[PDB]
């Protein structure tokens, strides 16, 4: 938010702030937000639940017949 | 004959730009391949017919000379329909193993075409309906290059044979 | 109260309520143009944009009574 | 079927052995299918005989009292859930059973051959099975 | 519900007690180097190391760590 | 026996005073320092001699602490500002918590499991570093 | 502050949430003294916050993969890796239409050439130029760069017209937006067009929409094994748009209503003595950009300290952290519920559609023209079809 108020709270190059104007340059954060915190991020949070492996399965084809549901 | 004609089907209908530029590639692939052993004669007379018998001998005198033909035919779209000559040639089909890439290939192919897809559609049901012996090789392969060596490695294996 | 010969369901039609979709939008942009100020204070504006509540009022009450007749 | 589904098999055992009888009378073997709800009980709702057959495919041993094993009981309920090893019927039922023991051991050796007895019955035919019981 | 919620994650923890090893090593490396790096910075109260938040202790800079960690 | 010398000079990291450089306690723990570190390349020397020419940070670890320790006790002057030098070749101690990953065959195990997870999103943190480049 | 029952799970919310649990927690290591108040809260922050997660995370991605095989679910995924056979087949059957006086006599040489890999390893080697051109455009550059960095525009917006011609009269208008990147070529060739007519008329603001050409660079994957998995996401992105465009779209109905409702509350009662903060909730953009503080949850804190002292003080106007508590609750675990299942199912898609080119592919045909490391989402996600 403190990056947003400057952001919005801008001018021109070389003078100082101005507050509220510039209030459109609030879409560069909506567009930001959607795409690398909401979108991108829950990327990483389903590439490591998604292509998770077993720490260690090499018992027997790994107790060939029984397995998650079968063995427990 | 000496070595059996080669005669290719299966698309669709010939004429139509679909079938006859899969005909025309893959004889492409047969010259400059073995440039040097396959001469390429085009037909216009209907085989199953048998001027008409005026081209059959002229067939048989470049299969007299060991070496391999391909048979650009225009009128022979089926199996059946030439069970009855003694050209005894090797079928290979070119197959769609899907009624929908027909169409699609078919519309991509220009707006001519689009004129004429439901007869190109009956003709290719009907050929899917044929029975699968009807055929000497089977090419449902996509890529050029599979189905090229497929049909260069059966070629070869005759070669090899006679 | 449950009498038939409605003439009212024949009337949500797809011209009908692609205008209260129209009606619902519009509202919903008057009510985004509202501006708050702290102490009874009104902008100019926004005295203009609460003469429209009436007519929304009237085209939202409409459609409850055209409904709870069909 | 799981873990889940496999407590209520310890619950429902407790409101009718009351800490005393754990060679418990087979009556409630159908008393207590009832009760339960899928995929451990059989349902009190549809006991239909294709349904309840099985039970008859989970052919059960009985002892001369008439009675069946806590053990015993819990897997033949889990392997017809489970369709783990379930032949449809004959010797080739008793062939996988060969198996059932011996894949037992490659995972948990620390078993007997009782207990795996116990927990791959084997039943003799000649007995009257829980299904040939109520198949009679 | 509540307990087998608890009881289920609670176990998952006990058949990891590695992974919760790694993490607890990269909080004591990053906290070494906080200290040697980073220890000698006067507090100036005005400043974010401040008397309650610095690099002068292990458990002064693991704090400060934890802070940070937790995105504030 | 060396992984109790890992584990004891890695809280000789987390016992020493930032601010007061020479207290009493760092005067001490600069003794302790030369006794790992007397260890470490002990440990290094035998072992490549038995094996021949992870084991690179080792060797880093052993020659930062014995070039701390020689350039530092010889001369410590004469050179244009190398008190920093010898600061920042001690941060480098900071790696003997690092001697463990290996020497752990469990811990070893979920090293390569977190690296094995940061290969699988890495077409995507390639991605995710071109969108956040636009 | 603790004082009551109320107060207190107020600031036990806040530190949850893991807003200013610090200034709390320095609060009570002055009043108090600082030897005993760690285990308050870090025993607070990990269970509360980083556990919470763990079981958040956990209770959504097994639902999530109990989804994914319902009846409905998997009868429009079958439908999708349908149509994923007949692109992929069709391509090599649209591979054998192979042909072989300008109308004739360019057309012919020119498609020859602009096709050629050659002419690929030209573009992206020329715009890697382009996005290196700007990316040294920094504050105060040197006068000579202000200059040569401006024509370096005009040389490349001019040479990617060349190109974009000769994809255009070169292999047809009609047949020039078949291809998704092709068509992204032309977005952005008359969108950097638009930024050289619009900077003249108006220099100043110049956000500069030739930086998205860099995108092409992804292309660069084409040679890598890891084309399938990236390209099976983006085709399942782009199936499942509708549904990702009209949830997002709901997402934006009850930022507006709050919005709207924290005006109601709010509107025009942030005019402090100190001056009106920027996050206000008098006018609709920025009543709509403070519940976008609140729900990404980063500072709700002190936008309901505002509106707290807005309605009263610690006071009859304290009934107003129920905005700022239903907002900052139903936002943290709304927004990860509904964006990781955008990311779960249009990502485990793509790990089933990728693993269906190689299971045909290099399994099927192979051996007709003559487990296995499988995560526990594959594995489980099997059993459950299998039911
Ligand atoms: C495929 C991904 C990587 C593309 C990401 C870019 C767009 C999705 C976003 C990012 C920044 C956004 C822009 C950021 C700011 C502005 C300026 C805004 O108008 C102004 O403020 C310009 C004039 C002025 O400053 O007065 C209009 C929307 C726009 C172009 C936004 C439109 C949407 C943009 C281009
Ligand atoms: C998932 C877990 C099991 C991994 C291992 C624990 C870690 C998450 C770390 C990161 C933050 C660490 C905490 C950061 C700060 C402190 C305060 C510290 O406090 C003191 O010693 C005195 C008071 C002060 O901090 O000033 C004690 C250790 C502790 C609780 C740390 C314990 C270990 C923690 C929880
Ligand atoms: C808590 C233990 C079990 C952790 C494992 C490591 C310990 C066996 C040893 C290894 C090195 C030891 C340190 C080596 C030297 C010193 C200096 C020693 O003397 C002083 O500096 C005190 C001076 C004063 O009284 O002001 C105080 C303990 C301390 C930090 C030792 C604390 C205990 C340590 C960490
Ligand atoms: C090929 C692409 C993907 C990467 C190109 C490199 C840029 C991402 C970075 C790397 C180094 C950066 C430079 C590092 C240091 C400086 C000095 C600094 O500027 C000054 O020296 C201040 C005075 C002035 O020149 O205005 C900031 C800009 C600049 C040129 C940076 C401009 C952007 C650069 C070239
Ligand atoms: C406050 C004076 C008028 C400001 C007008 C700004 C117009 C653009 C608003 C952008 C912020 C709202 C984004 C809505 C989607 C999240
Ligand atoms: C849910 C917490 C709200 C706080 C209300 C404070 C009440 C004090 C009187
Ligand atoms: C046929 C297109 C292939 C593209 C290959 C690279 C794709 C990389 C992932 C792109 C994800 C964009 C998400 C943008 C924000 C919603
Ligand atoms: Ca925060």
């Amino acid at each position: 938010p403190q990056v947003l108020q400057h952001s919005v709270d801008v001018t021109e190059e070389d003078r100082g702030p101005s507050r509220s104007n510039r209030m459109e340059m609030s879409i560069f954060y909506v567009v930001y937000f959607v795409v690398f915190p909401f979108f991108f991020v829950n990327i990483f949070v389903a590439l490591i639940i998604i292509t998770f492996q077993e720490q260690g399965d090499k018992m027997m084809e790994e107790c060939s017949l029984e397995k998650n549901e079968r063995a427990c | 004959p000496s070595m059996r004609p080669i005669i290719l089907v299966g698309p669709s209908l010939k004429g139509y730009e679909v079938t006859d530029m899969m005909q025309k590639a893959l004889f492409d692939f047969l010259k400059h391949r073995f440039d040097g052993r396959i001469s390429i004669t085009r037909v216009t007379a209907d085989i199953s017919l048998a001027e008409v018998q005026s081209e059959i001998e002229r067939i048989f005198e470049l299969a007299r000379t060991l070496q391999l033909v391909a048979l650009d035919a225009d009128t022979i779209n089926h199996p059946a329909q030439l069970s009855k000559t003694s050209l005894a040639p090797i079928i290979v089909y070119i197959k769609i193993t899907s009624p929908k890439v027909l169409q699609r290939l078919i519309k991509s192919r220009g707006k001519s075409q689009s004129k004429h897809l439901n007869v190109q559609i009956a003709a290719s049901e009907k050929l899917a309906q044929c029975p699968p012996e009807m055929f000497d090789i089977i090419l449902d392969e996509n890529q050029l290059e599979d189905a090229c060596e497929h049909l260069a490695e059966y070629l070869e294996a005759y070669w090899k044979a006679t | 109260n449950i009498v038939r010969k409605y003439a009212k369901k024949l009337i949500d039609w797809p011209p009908f309520e692609y205008m209260i979709l129209a009606t619902i939008i519009a509202n919903c942009i008057v009510l985004a143009l509202e501006q708050h100020l702290p102490e009874d204070d009104k902008t100019p504006m926004s005295r203009r944009l609460e003469k429209t509540e009436p007519y929304f009022i009237g085209i939202f009450c409409f459609e409850a009574g055209i409904k709870i007749v069909a | 079927l799981g873990p889940h589904h496999l407590d209520e098999f310890v619950r429902v055992w407790a409101e009718y052995d009351r800490a005393a009888c754990g060679r418990i009378h087979y009556t409630e073997m159908y008393e207590m299918l009832t009760l339960m709800s899928p995929p451990l009980g059989l349902g009190k709702r549809c006991p239909s005989k294709v349904a309840y057959k099985r039970l008859v495919l989970m052919n059960m041993p009985v002892a001369e009292d008439m009675t069946v094993h806590f053990t015993s009981t819990l897997m033949a309920l889990i392997r017809t859930a489970l369709d783990i090893k379930i032949a449809k019927g004959g010797a080739d039922r008793q062939q996988l059973d060969s198996e059932l023991q011996k894949e037992t051991l490659a995972i948990w050796p620390h078993l007997s051959q009782k207990m795996l007895d116990l927990l791959v019955p084997m039943p003799k035919a000649s007995d009257l099975t829980v299904g040939k019981i109520y198949a009679a | 519900t509540i307990r087998i919620l608890l009881w289920t994650f609670v176990q998952s923890f006990k058949a990891l007690p590695y992974v919760c090893l790694l993490i607890a090593m990269l909080f004591f490396i990053y906290a070494i180097i906080g200290m040697q790096v980073f220890g000698n910075i006067k507090l100036d109260e005005e400043s974010h190391i401040n008397r309650h938040n610095n690099f002068r202790s292990f458990f002064g800079s693991l704090m400060l760590l934890f802070r940070s960690a937790t995105g504030e | 026996c060396i992984l109790l010398v890992i584990a004891a000079s890695s809280i000789a990291l987390a016992a020493e005073d930032p601010v007061l450089t020479n207290s009493e306690r760092n005067k001490v723990l600069r003794y302790f320092d030369y006794v790992f570190t007397g260890v470490f390349t002990f440990e290094m020397v035998i072992k490549m001699i038995d094996q021949g020419l992870w084991n690179i940070l080792d060797f880093v670890v052993v020659v930062g602490a014995l070039v701390a320790f020689a350039l530092a006790n010889a001369l410590g002057t004469n050179k244009g500002r190398d008190i920093k030098t010898i600061k920042s070749l001690r941060v480098l101690r900071v790696l003997r918590p690092l001697k463990t990953i290996k020497r752990l065959p469990k811990l070893k195990a979920v090293f390569d499991c977190v690296v094995t997870s940061l290969k699988n999103v890495f077409n995507i943190l390639i991605v995710y570093k071109l969108f956040m480049f636009i | 502050q603790f004082d009551n029952i109320l107060f207190a799970v107020l600031t036990v919310f806040q530190c949850i949430t893991m807003e200013g649990w610090t200034t709390v927690l320095y609060n009570t290591n002055d009043a108090l003294g600082a030897t005993w108040n760690w285990l308050y809260f870090i025993p607070l922050i990990i269970i509360g916050s980083f556990f919470v997660l763990n079981l958040v995370l956990g209770v959504l991605s097994g639902e999530f993969a109990k989804e994914r095989e319902r009846v409905e679910n998997r009868r429009a995924f079958m439908k999708l890796r349908r149509q994923q056979q007949i692109e992929r087949e069709l391509n090599g059957y649209r591979a054998w239409i192979d042909k072989a006086h300008k109308e004739r006599l360019l057309r012919i040489s020119i498609r020859h050439m602009v096709k050629s890999q050659v002419f690929y390893w030209i573009v992206l080697s020329l715009v890697a130029l382009n996005t290196a051109c700007v990316a040294i455009v920094h504050h105060n550059q040197p006068q000579w760069l202000t200059h040569l960095l401006y024509y370096a525009e005009f040389l490349f917006l001019g040479l990617f017209l060349l190109e974009m011609s000769l994809k255009m009269y070169g292999m047809g208008p009609r047949l020039y937006f078949h291809s998704s990147f092709n068509c992204f070529d032309f977005g952005v060739t008359v969108g950097s067009i638009f930024e050289v007519v619009w900077a003249i008329f108006r220099p100043g603001t110049s956000f500069g929409i030739s930086v998205l050409r860099a995108l092409r660079l992804l292309r660069i994957f084409k040679i890598t094994k890891y084309w399938a998995s990236l390209r099976n996401l983006v085709v399942s992105l782009m199936s499942s748009m509708k549904s990702i465009i009209s949830l997002l779209f709901l997402l934006f109905l009850f930022i507006v209503v709050f919005a709207l409702l924290g005006m109601q509350l709010f509107g025009g009662r942030f005019n402090f003595n100190d001056g009106t903060p920027s996050a206000n909730f008098d006018t609709f953009p920025a009543a709509i950009m403070t519940v976008f503080q609140i729900l990404t949850g980063e500072d709700w804190n002190e936008v309901m300290y505002n509106g707290i002292r807005s309605q009263g003080g610690v006071s009859s106007g304290m009934w107003s952290a129920i905005y700022f508590i239903v907002l900052t609750l139903f936002g943290n675990y709304t927004l990860l519920n509904v964006f990781l299942a955008i990311a779960v199912d249009n990502l485990a898609n793509a790990q089933e559609l990728t693993k269906d080119e190689q299971e045909e592919e290099e399994a099927f045909n192979q051996k007709h023209a003559l487990r296995h490391h499988m995560s526990v989402w594959e594995q489980r996600t099997s059993q459950l079809r299998k039911h």
